[PDB]
């Protein structure tokens, strides 16, 4: 599927299974942008946080409860949703990726 | 890499 195909090609399993990540279907300017968005609070306590005005298209990976290395399996799920990052430094762009909703 | 060129790459895919 997409996932597991995606998640090797972008480094996060090739050296091991990662739980969950998100990809998003949209420019790399348009969700740098979100940085200049709704400042909102993180979960960590920080409150570098910034939500996207607009909904995103994103794809969720997320493992299967069984799944393990090397042979990481994924379940793929698509959505339109906002998205949540952390952004720092100048300039001051997205570094982690928090949520979407 | 630096921590924004992270995540472009592993959540970008415009
Ligand atoms: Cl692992
Ligand atoms: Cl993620
Ligand atoms: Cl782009
Ligand atoms: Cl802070
Ligand atoms: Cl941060």
């Amino acid at each position: 599927n997409y996932c597991n195909q995606m998640m090797k090609s972008r480094n996060l399993t090739k050296d091991r299974c990662k739980p969950v990540n998100t990809f998003v279907h949209e420019s790399l300017a348009d969700v740098q942008a979100v940085c200049s968005q709704k400042n909102v609070a993180c979960k960590n306590g920080q409150t570098n946080c910034y939500q996207s005005y607009s909904t995103m298209s994103i794809t969720d990976c997320r493992e299967t409860g069984s799944s393990k290395y090397p042979n990481c399996a994924y379940k793929t799920t698509q959505a339109n949703k906002h998205i949540i990052v952390a952004c720092e430094g100048n300039p001051y762009v997205p570094v982690h990726f928090d949520a979407s909703v | 890499e630096t921590a924004a060129a992270h995540f472009e790459q592993h959540h970008m895919d415009s």
